[PDB]
């Protein structure tokens, strides 16, 4: 079964349910916008349009029943938020966690997991 | 709903130490972000501490940091600034405020916020003499003078009065006090009838003093 | 630092421009202060209008530059507006107090004597009202016998009044009783643009 989205971050972000455990660990949504919170700058710096709603495809996967696995971001969505947010986090210097790695999501059209792009 | 309550502020010498209280009520202290924004008199806002919510990230102004520090209590919900070795730069009024995340980024609620004066001035009661009658209209009023620090609050005939009535901003003189004049406009036919008595307030030093204006 | 001033009338399109860099956000919010309170906030996210926030209010960035338009100026829109940066700056730009513009009017000039209550506390003040003139640009001076005075005296103007948008304007001079009965004449000269030529207030020490 699937729960509808209830992080606050990830209201209007394209789908309308989601299952735990997340992709993160986390085994609520309560505990997953906590952890979310971390990135909530860079949401707001822009350094990519998309990253909200990558990062809600981790921490808030989309769910729609038939499908049996969480769906994330494509490959091609992640690699682009981690290049152009990294200039601004360099000088943090906090970097991408590798709970982040950007290698472990599919690839658009790969032959064993599904993805998603943004509207 | 959401509602901050600055508590804290007062009098402090050069080099002393403040504590400024932010009392939240509508939402939870814990993993809130919440800003410092002090304003000295006559000037602009200026940003000097935030937190993003959780214990990390809690970022300084360079002309605090180093002296100014950030803290919580969850229980009694209140984010707390602790001030050290202050100088007269840091007089202005602290508000403290709520930083709204997604999707407004932005400053949605204020306190009313709390006066911090850091000077070498010590508390001291206001004299308050008569500006006396003498257009049609006469013009009279109080002069409210040497008193530390700010602020004092001028009525007339005990709040009756309203009509006409124009109290001055403070001004800081190079004694280090404070000093300002309340004056009102009124008919000349109601001089030798009417009663005209200002009330002066000064809370920090408990100064209420009531001054008769005649001609 | 001390906020900025504009002169404009009811009607009138106000765009206030806050500089930046393009390393910036747009995660800028609007700000609007009225004399003795907080802050209300009227624009996030450089362009988003907040709730209750009349429509004549809007907000645009183009390159390092975030603009707030006023439209159509209304009497409650003239107050201070602040920009405020985001994430990681937050700091905000000078403020921009929008004053009201009016037809000139000449200030009603007072003077007041020290009281005999401050005479025996050992200290002399004389008093100066300007009241209710327009432009806020004044001169007021003082001269004891005649001597131009500098250094010994202190201004104040209160804001533009809210029914007239007037100011006012109080001028205290303050010496030692010793110095204060040295010396005859107490005028204070005041010079403004609603007066063809300056105005004196004058009296003698008894």
């Amino acid at each position: 079964k699937c729960q509808p989205i209830e992080i606050p971050m990830c209201k209007d972000i394209g789908y309308q349910m989601t299952r735990m455990p997340n992709l993160m660990g986390h085994e609520n949504q309560r505990e997953a916008a906590i952890q979310l919170h971390e990135f909530a700058p860079l949401v707001e710096y822009g350094c990519h349009g998309h990253l909200r709603f990558f990062l809600c495809s981790l921490y808030a996967p989309m769910c729609t029943e038939q499908v049996s696995t969480p769906i994330p971001a494509c490959r091609v969505m992640c690699e682009q938020a981690r290049l152009k947010c990294s200039p601004i986090m360099e000088q943090f210097n906090f970097k991408w966690p590798d709970s982040l790695d950007c290698r472990k999501l599919p690839n658009k059209n790969d032959p064993n997991y599904l993805c998603m792009e943004a509207p | 709903e959401v509602q901050l309550v600055e508590s804290g502020g007062g009098l402090v010498q050069p080099g002393g130490s403040l504590r400024l209280s932010c009392a939240a009520s509508g939402f939870p202290i814990r993993g809130s972000s919440i800003h410092w924004v002090r304003q000295a008199p006559g000037k602009g806002l200026e940003w000097v501490a935030a937190t993003y919510g959780w214990p990390g990230s809690i970022t300084y102004a360079d002309s605090v940091k180093g002296r100014f520090t950030i803290s919580a209590d969850t229980s009694k919900n209140t984010a707390y600034l602790q001030m050290n070795s202050l100088r007269a730069e840091d007089t202005a009024v602290y508000y403290c405020a709520r930083r709204h995340t997604y999707p407004l980024w932005a400053l949605d609620y204020w306190g009313q916020g709390t006066l911090v004066t850091v000077s070498s001035a010590s508390t001291k009661g206001p004299s308050v003499f008569p500006l006396a009658p003498s257009g049609g209209t006469a013009a009279l009023g109080c002069l409210v003078k040497d008193y530390f620090p700010e602020p004092v609050t001028v009525s007339w005939n005990s709040g009756a009065l309203t009509s006409g009535v124009h109290t001055f901003p403070a001004v800081l003189q190079s004694s280090g006090l404070y000093s300002l004049s309340s004056v009102v406009t009124v008919p000349s036919s109601s001089l030798g009838t009417q009663t005209y008595i200002c009330n002066v307030n000064h809370k920090p030093s408990n100064t209420k003093v009531d001054k008769k204006v005649e001609p | 630092q001390s906020p900025s001033s504009l002169s404009a009338s009811v009607g009138d399109r106000v765009t206030i421009t806050c500089r930046a860099s393009q390393s910036v956000s747009s995660a800028v919010a609007w700000y609007q202060q009225k004399p003795g309170k907080a802050p209300k906030l009227l624009i996030y996210s450089a362009s988003s209008l907040y709730s209750g926030v009349p429509s004549r209010f809007s907000g645009s960035r183009s390159g390092t530059d975030f603009t707030l338009t006023i439209s159509s100026l209304q009497p409650e829109d003239f107050a201070t507006y602040y920009c405020q940066q985001g994430w990681p700056f937050f700091t905000f730009g000078q403020g921009t107090k929008v004053e009201i513009k009016r037809t000139v009017a000449a200030p009603s000039v007072f003077i007041f004597p020290p009281s005999d209550s401050q005479l025996k506390s050992g200290t002399a003040s004389v008093v100066c009202l300007l009241n209710n003139f327009y432009p806020r640009e004044a001169k007021v001076q003082w001269k004891v016998d005649n001597a131009l005075q500098s250094g010994n005296s202190q201004e104040s103007v209160t804001e533009q009044d809210s029914k007239d948008s007037t100011y006012s304007l109080s001028s205290t001079l303050t010496l030692s009783k010793a110095d204060y009965e040295k010396h005859k004449v107490y005028a204070c000269e005041v010079t403004h643009q609603g007066l063809s030529s300056p105005v004196t207030k004058s009296f003698n020490r008894g």
